[PDB]
């Protein structure tokens, strides 16, 4: 029963906890996978900026999953945002990628 | 018409200084540099789901109290005999313009020298500051917030609200302009009226004042449980979707052919909550803010000195020797009294009442646990940091969780009709 | 000219809202004008896990 | 629905136009003429039995996903608000017709008689039907309607008093429902206009 | 201020935001179009049955047919429409020849007026003749 | 008034605006009037931009039409609802398989007239029942489309 | 480009103003729905118009209710019956050099009367088209009262 | 027909749904005939889904008619016998005491 309420005149937007309290988009959250699956587009458009630059960290409960490995040269700059953005955006109600 | 403009600042909660620090003060300025905008005080959740929280602002009452502390600290700067606006700092904050347009970080030259040594429980007059004397519109827009600050700061309990019953303020076409409000929640009406109040000065007996008074009286009368669907005040009442829940939604409603008989004459009273649950609901803070907006324009009857501690006694525009006493109530007992009246009149059965009581009990316990945990965290932080003591919420005590004087207030409210 | 139709002008005691129906229809009155809004119905549908 | 309690099996449905304190012609409505309770409809047994003996689900059904995908586009095209407004107007129109037809007939209806001093005759079913049709057309014109409105009321004696419905059990017992009319702003405005 | 017609005749800084890209690939089950067309067909309101009701000058609207014959004719028409709709030659679900002896059923028609008489002759004609019987002329 | 030639309407609307230059019946009538009741004398505290939500004015109208329109305005105002009720209704109708939300900003000049009573719905249903009149062509589409 | 209130995707800032005004934020569809798990908004437009550019038509025939009038809320008007003109002392009033002509609230006539003419001085957006119009009594108004049941007059 | 039955559940008060009169055995039916036995099977599983209030009586009287000459039940009327067709029992007054 998570419900997002928008912010007004500079007030931060909020989402509802299980306890009934409404919290802003920064902290340690626990999600089950299905919640992101069934609200994919809305959740992306709300949370991706705050995950990319803000201080939001989310734990997704998956159980078992496949994986892919990408290697890199440690002596040079490396950033993993493109791969993770693609993975997040390719989540649909019925399927996920590696 | 009000002609005396006095306000009183907050007192310390056992600490050595104002209960705010730099981090909290800078975290407040979300809508801009001005502490005068309404959004600095109130939060628009827009849902009945409710119960907003944060790391530094656990509750709505927390935000209201922190804003009160910030204003109490900052306003003591221009109010010195010299009357200069930005020559000294309070917690590295400075007034940025003579008309108090906003707060900024102090200049480096100011930061070199020691800050202002604030003292608590001060009573100040707006007419002493010359720019407030010269411009009635400026005095109007600032007193809109100063009056609500005083209503919070007068006593150690929750905020005060004013309820009036009178059949003479219904004259004219006010009935139609009230019927225009059907279907809106109390939060919507209160927020919009409070926002509108600052636009221009208004008349003491005008339509706006009588509108606000009627809205306040209807809300409180329906809240106590006197006015309901089968006993209405000129066909108006407030319907609650589910009483006793964590965040309640009250909706203005019309019912035909159940109008109650109202005696002639004008009467009023002052009511307030005493349990810490006032931190957790939004309706009571909205009622207090409407009362403050009304006070900024019109002169209300004085509060008796017996109801307030000696620091709040003999304030020229707020308290006096003869007047109305304050009626303090406790939330969970008021739920039972509401259910009692409704079930006695036949609107409610016994099983529905039992369901309401279960909800009220568990809600009260949950809120009490959260408030106690936050208070413990505050005390530990104060022990760890002796130079930056603070309180996120107005202090409370265990004995305040009692039933004191609830039934007396319920009878006093019922006597108005 | 019938002064009765124009009561609230010719009577220095008459309160502005007063009318004399059904006997006499007045030709000068007070009218209340609004600027109401009428939005569509907008809804957001979310799934239940 | 009743399983085998014969005394409670309902076989009749009727619509009533007259109040509960008058004696008139026993003008029963058309729905009573059916042998059954409603209009008969025939079904093939073979198709039903085949549909019962065969039937299956997809091997990958999740009810939440299926019903979200089923309900969203069905609700996205909804017309309940327009229906509510239409019902409000229909009730207004019925009450207006009753009040205005009381004035030119012997209807046993309490209405403040203001225009009695204007000469008139005493109207039968044909005259009242013409008058009621004109009223219905005028109201449809004012509110810009084109479908049905007050049409079934014009097909008999339009000198009515009150709409009600009822149905009958096998043992003679009856159940009668009479809606409790709220106000009607059009009718009160018309009465005010007559007073002026 | 905008004029609204009548359908019925009167009396005459970087803009780019992180998560906004549209590379999602999902197909619905059931599909949107199928349920949309079915709901469109279900949205339709009922037809107006004005047979047996007055005209704007008193004459009755309908056809001069007996009521029970009218009911049986309508049952046949509805059954044919059902057969058309399911594309079969013979309807599986029928409104006529059902095993119920429903021989007393009555339906509205143009064969009767409001006072219970027959429309062998329109009401306006009867008014005209009954009035013409009482006319008088200038003296010879 | 909107459109051209607003000065003609200025002359028509406010009788007192003409002075008392001559002697005549009209001049006597004008001199019999009080001078402080021409124009607007009441406006709302709430405003959008710099114009109020509602205004009270003194104008050339008639009492009967004003009464009719006031009653109609009240009738419409008793039907108003708010989007939270829309949320509750559409959430309960769906039987918990989806949830519906409807954001909005606070206001009191919003109007969404949709609330009615049970008696009105029952009256409409009875009308619709009489409409069938044992005509199967009326009911065949309903069953077919629902199936 | 997008609305943070509802999660829509748009292509114009003025259309953005329209969208935000739909939520009640100060800067023809009747219903609009959006879903959270894909990109597929749906809107409804009345079946009155021939324009159905990807929208859904609404068959329900619902009566017009909210309508607006910008004229005078008066239904009785004053008409002169016998004309006339009379000499006067004053013709116009002057300020510095310009002259302003006197104009009367009521006609200057020998006899004038009151007639019924609904919405004679109105300005509406939607017309309900049910006017009752009275000519001055020096003319004939019998067709007003012969309208309803007079089909077979001699 | 299967979908129409469920649709007609909602409108019990204006439309009554019954099984077609040709769905019963042809002349009377007899228990000696295999086709008539399959007819009984199909009819018996089809009947409970209609809104006809006399379905159980018709379900009983079908097998009652088919069993003529092998088993006899007590009939009170001298006009209505065990050989009255099962379709004719369409109103509550036709229910037999047996």
């Amino acid at each position: 029963d998570c419900r997002i309420s928008f912010g007004m005149n500079g007030a931060a937007p909020m989402i509802r906890d299980e306890t009934g309290l409404m919290v802003p988009f920064e902290g340690n959250w626990i999600f089950p996978l299905a919640l992101w699956q069934m609200n994919t587009r809305y959740f992306n458009q709300q949370f991706d900026a705050w995950i990319k630059t803000g201080e939001l960290r989310i734990r997704i409960e998956m159980g078992a999953y496949p994986y892919m490995l990408h290697y890199y040269d440690p002596r040079q700059y490396a950033n993993a945002w493109n791969l993770t953005s693609a993975w997040l955006e390719e989540i649909t109600p019925t399927s996920i990628p590696s | 018409a009000r002609a005396a403009f006095l306000f009183k600042t907050v007192g310390f909660g056992g600490l050595q200084n104002v209960p705010i620090n730099d981090e909290l003060s800078s975290h407040l300025l979300r809508a801009g540099n001005s502490p005068w905008q309404l959004t600095q005080f109130l939060d628009w959740i827009s849902l009945g789901r409710g119960l907003a929280t944060s790391a530094l602002v656990p509750t709505a009452g927390s935000r209201y109290y922190q804003m009160s502390c910030l204003l109490s600290g900052t306003l003591q700067i221009p109010f010195r005999p010299n009357h200069r606006w930005g020559d000294i700092r309070f917690l590295r904050l400075v007034w940025s313009a003579p008309t108090l347009d906003g707060l900024v970080v102090a200049p480096p030259q100011v930061l070199a020298q020691p800050a202002l040594q604030a003292q608590a429980d001060r009573v100040y007059d707006c007419d002493d500051y010359p720019f407030l004397a010269r411009d009635p519109r400026f005095k109007h827009r600032v007193y809109q917030q100063l009056s609500a600050v005083t209503l919070l700061n007068l006593t150690g309990f929750g905020p005060i609200s004013y309820v009036r019953v009178d059949e003479d303020m219904w004259s004219g076409d006010v009935n139609q302009l009230l019927m225009n409000y059907f279907g809106h929640t109390f939060a919507e009406i209160a927020y919009t009226l409070c926002q509108a109040s600052a636009n221009r000065p208004w008349e003491y007996d005008g339509t706006y004042a009588r509108m606000t008074q009627i809205v306040l009286s209807l809300f409180w009368l329906s809240y106590v449980g006197v006015i309901h669907q089968q006993n209405t005040y000129r066909t108006f009442y407030f319907q609650c979707n589910r009483r006793g829940d964590a965040a309640e939604v009250w909706i203005l409603s019309c019912s035909l052919n159940h109008s109650a008989q109202i005696r002639p004459g004008n009467r009023s009273l002052f009511v307030m909550p005493t349990s810490p649950d006032w931190n957790m609901d939004v309706n009571l803070i909205l009622s207090s803010t409407l009362t403050g907006c009304l006070c900024s324009g019109s002169q209300l009857p004085l509060i008796d000195n017996n109801s307030v501690p000696a620091v709040s006694r003999n304030i020229h525009g707020w308290t006096g020797r003869a007047g109305n006493q304050l009626h303090g109530f406790q939330v969970r007992r008021m739920v039972t009294e509401f259910c009692d009246r409704l079930r006695r009149d036949g609107v409610m059965t016994q099983a529905q009442q039992n369901q309401v009581e279960a909800l009220a009990d568990q809600t009260q316990q949950f809120k009490r646990d959260k408030l106690e945990t936050w208070a413990r965290e505050d005390d530990q932080y104060n022990q760890a940091h002796p130079n930056s003591t603070m309180f996120r919420t107005k202090p409370f005590t265990n004995a305040q969780w009692g039933r004191g004087n609830t039934g007396a207030t319920s009878a006093a409210i019922a006597a108005l009709i | 000219i019938p002064v009765e139709r124009y009561n609230i002008l010719t009577n220095p005691d008459a309160p502005p809202t007063q009318i004399q129906l059904p006997e006499v229809v007045d030709l000068y009155n007070v009218v209340t004008r609004y600027a109401y809004e009428t939005p569509p119905i907008t809804a957001v549908v979310m799934g239940v896990p | 629905y009743v399983r085998l309690d014969r005394d409670r099996v309902p076989t009749m449905v009727g619509v009533t136009r007259q109040s509960r304190d008058t004696i008139t012609q026993p003008a029963l409505s058309l729905s009573t003429t059916n042998t059954t309770v409603g209009v008969p409809l025939a079904l093939d047994a073979r198709a039903i039995t085949v549909a019962l003996l065969s039937g299956k689900y997809p091997p990958d059904l999740v009810t939440n996903v299926w019903y979200a995908d089923a309900i969203y586009p069905m609700y996205a095209d909804t017309e309940v608000f327009s229906n509510l407004q239409r019902d409000m107007i229909t009730c207004e129109a019925v009450q207006t017709l009753v009040t205005l037809v009381a004035q030119i007939s012997e209807t046993q209806y309490p209405v403040d008689r203001y225009l009695d001093w204007i000469p008139s005759l005493r109207a039968s079913a044909a005259t009242a039907a013409t008058f009621a049709e004109w009223v219905n057309t005028s109201m449809k014109t004012a509110f810009d309607l084109s479908d049905m409105l007050l049409e079934p009321l014009l097909s008999g004696d339009p000198r009515m008093t009150q709409l009600a419905i009822q149905y009958q059990q096998y043992n003679g017992r009856t159940f009668n429902i009479i809606p409790e009319m709220p106000g009607s702003v059009i009718a009160d405005c018309v009465q005010l206009t007559a007073e002026v | 201020m905008k004029r609204i017609p009548r359908k019925t005749k009167g009396k005459s800084p970087a803009t780019t935001e992180p998560g906004t890209s549209n590379r999602e690939q999902y197909k619905a089950r059931p599909g949107i179009a199928s349920v949309q067309r079915a709901t469109e067909s279900a949205e339709m309101p009922m037809k107006n049955n004005d047979e047996g009701t007055p005209d704007k000058k008193g004459n009755t609207k309908g056809d001069l047919v007996n009521e029970h014959s009218e009911a049986k004719d309508e049952a046949d028409e509805a059954t044919k429409k059902q057969a058309k709709d399911t594309d079969k030659s013979k309807a599986q679900v029928t409104y006529s020849d059902t095993g119920i002896n429903n021989a007393n059923e009555l339906s509205r028609s143009g064969n009767v007026d409001n006072e219970g008489g027959s429309n062998q002759k329109p009401m306006s004609t009867r008014i005209a003749e009954a009035t013409s019987a009482i006319v008088s002329k200038h003296p010879a | 008034l909107p459109g051209p030639d607003a000065e003609k309407w200025y002359s028509i609307m406010y009788p007192t605006r003409m002075g008392t230059p001559n002697v005549s019946k009209i001049c006597n009538f004008v001199a019999s009037c009080v001078r402080n009741r021409v124009g607007r004398f009441d406006r709302a505290q709430m405003m959008n931009g710099a114009m109020s939500e509602w205004v009270d004015v003194f104008e050339t109208s008639d009492a009967l039409t004003v009464s009719i329109r006031g009653r109609w305005m009240a009738r419409l105002a008793r039907m108003n609802i708010n989007p939270t009720e829309i949320e509750w209704a559409l959430t309960e109708c769906a039987q918990g398989y989806v949830t519906v939300t409807s954001p909005y900003a606070p206001s009191v000049n919003r109007l969404m007239p949709y609330r009615i009573s049970n008696a009105e719905r029952q009256i409409s249903q009875i009308i619709r029942i009489m409409n069938i009149g044992n005509n199967a062509t009326v009911i065949q589409p309903v069953l077919q489309d629902i199936s | 480009y997008q609305c943070h209130v509802c999660s829509a995707v748009l292509f114009s800032p003025l259309d953005l103003d329209a969208h935000v005004a739909s939520h009640g934020l100060h800067g023809r569809h009747i219903t609009e729905f959006i879903s959270s798990w894909q990109n597929h908004p749906i809107v409804q437009v009345s079946a009155d118009v021939e324009n159905k550019k990807t929208a859904q038509l609404l068959h329900a025939d619902t009566p017009r209710l909210v309508t607006w009038d910008a004229g005078l809320c008066t239904s009785f008007k004053i008409v002169p019956i016998v004309p006339a003109q009379v000499p006067q002392d004053v013709l116009a009033y002057t300020f510095f050099t310009s002259s302003y002509a006197i104009q009367s609230p009521f006609p200057e006539a020998a006899v004038s009367r009151i007639v019924v003419h609904t919405r004679w001085a109105s300005n509406v957006d939607f017309d309900r088209d049910s006017s009752v119009i009275m000519a001055p009594p020096t003319e004939n108004n019998i067709h007003l009262f012969k309208q309803l049941l007079n089909t077979e007059t001699l | 027909s299967f979908r129409v039955a469920l649709a007609g559940w909602l409108y019990n008060g204006v439309v009554t749904t019954v099984i077609d009169d040709s769905s019963y055995p042809k002349d009377g039916g007899s228990v000696t005939s295999l086709e008539n036995l399959w007819d009984f099977f199909i009819l018996a599983l089809a009947l409970p889904l209609t809104t006809d209030p006399c379905a159980p009586v018709k379900a009983f009287m079908t097998l009652a008619n088919m069993m003529v000459g092998f088993e006899t039940i007590p009939m009170d009327n001298q006009i209505y016998t065990q050989s009255r067709r099962a379709s004719a029992f369409s109103t509550p007054h036709t229910w037999p005491r047996c």
